């Protein structure tokens, strides 16, 4: 398992922004601290916050962290271009005999254009592919800004993470972003469930499309 | 200052092996636990393995257990990762990371290296399998429908997709391919067309994969 973070957090220069980090009773809620890392583009992660709320030397007091229950949060005041980076929370998980667990990462953007919400097209497996003993669901995501999304697949109502292949976002010719995600199933899986869903999360938008045999 | 410098990455085929090294300086190496953390292209961070200050305790993520072996040589101030039975899904930048001191609550990674790139890829050419994506009006504007072609499991890049031998260009969006955990590529090409044309106009996607000298023309019919 992982810690859930928003794919995109954005604002205007000087704004205060916050990044949530959602865990469970098996990690953040199991007595473990939360730590944060800042990854400037093309660089290695660097320690930003440790022990829920402590700042290393060299990290401005514009950054602050907190932990509450099964969640944690990072706040950035006075947002500027130098803060544009991917931010990862991190804790420890007691399942599977114990492992270090990372958040899914949050891209922080200083808005250079207004936010644009994704459009989603979801295709079911073709009858032709089913005859070839395979099944692929195709989730096409277009026209969003900033360029970071989360794609989640569901079988009926339950999450499915196996057999998922999701692109990093690409920049379309119109300067908004696109992405695609593919779910691989057996034909038996496709036929035996009531439906499958592709859920796309972006800023203040969640769009869920669902297809059925 | 604390420095961690990784080496040993490279390009290998599935089933191959690599040995990563991390040279530590600027601190007492034998006083700290050390870790490997990796990052697949466009993905987040994933803890790989940890080793205690004097190798007493060693841990692995389930994704690499039994294939990767971590070790250290405190006389040489070096950390190692022996990677056997490599898979395409092991492709990532691999970071050396020091575990910081903490009184409790499980500690943090207080220093990180610059990373070394590991790319696991078969060089064998793979032609695409092409499937029609039958028209659907659910997500399009009024009076139009989206149809497409799925171009599955090819290698290497690139492929070209045209529609009706290049006569249909308006409203075509060919999406960049995904590099799958299998090491093969897949993409989709979708076009929005008038719904009134579906019974009359033929829509054919023309797929060309020059690396394999494979050409596919797939008619996309209403279902």
């Amino acid at each position: 398992s992982v810690l859930t973070q928003p794919p995109s957090v954005s604002g205007a220069p000087g704004q205060r922004v916050t990044i949530s980090c959602t865990g469970s009773s098996s990690n953040i809620g199991a007595g473990y601290d939360v730590h944060w890392y800042q990854q400037l583009p093309g660089t290695a992660p660097k320690l930003l916050i440790y022990g829920n709320s402590n700042r290393p030397s060299g990290v401005p007091d514009r950054f602050s962290g907190s932990k509450s229950g099964t969640s944690a949060s990072l706040a950035i005041t006075g947002l500027q271009a130098e803060d544009e980076a991917d931010y990862y929370c991190q804790s420890y998980d007691s399942s599977l005999s114990g492992f270090y667990v990372f958040g899914t990462g949050t891209k922080v953007t200083v808005l250079g254009q207004p936010k644009a919400a994704p459009s989603v097209t979801l295709f079911p497996p073709s009858s032709e592919e089913l005859q070839a003993n395979k099944a692929t669901l195709v989730c096409l995501i277009s026209d969003f800004y900033p360029g970071a999304v989360t794609v989640a697949w569901k079988a009926d109502s339950s999450p499915v993470k196996a057999g998922v292949e999701t692109t990093t976002p690409s920049k379309q010719s119109n300067n908004k972003y696109a992405a695609s995600s593919y779910l691989s199933l057996t034909p038996e899986q496709w036929k035996s469930h009531r439906s499958y869903s592709c859920q796309v999360t972006h800023e203040g938008s969640t769009v869920e499309k669902t297809v059925a045999p | 200052e604390v420095q961690l410098v990784e080496s040993g990455g490279g390009l290998v085929k599935p089933g191959g092996s690599l040995r990563l090294s991390c040279a530590a300086s600027g601190f007492t190496f034998s006083s700290y636990s050390m870790n490997w953390v990796r990052q697949a292209p466009g993905k987040g961070l994933e803890w790989v393995s940890s080793i205690s200050s004097s190798s007493s305790y060693i841990y692995y993520a389930d994704s690499v257990k039994g294939r990767f072996t971590i070790s250290r040589d405190n006389a040489k101030n070096s950390l190692y990762l022996q990677m056997n039975s490599l898979r395409a899904e092991d492709t990532a930048v691999y970071y050396c990371a020091r575990l910081g001191y903490c009184s409790g609550g499980s500690c943090h990674f207080d220093y990180w290296g610059q990373g070394t790139l590991v790319t696991v890829s078969s060089a064998s050419t793979k032609g695409p399998s092409v499937f029609p994506l039958a028209p659907s009006s659910k997500s399009t504007s009024g009076g139009t429908a989206a149809l497409g072609c799925l171009v599955k499991d090819y290698f290497p890049e690139p492929v070209t997709v045209s529609w009706n031998s290049g006569a249909l260009t308006s409203g075509v969006h060919t999406f960049p391919a995904v590099l799958q955990s299998s090491g093969l590529y897949s993409l989709s090409s979708v076009v929005t067309v008038p719904s009134s044309s579906l019974g009359t106009q033929t829509y054919i996607c023309n797929v060309n994969h020059k690396p394999s000298n494979t050409k596919v023309d797939k008619k996309v019919e209403p279902k």
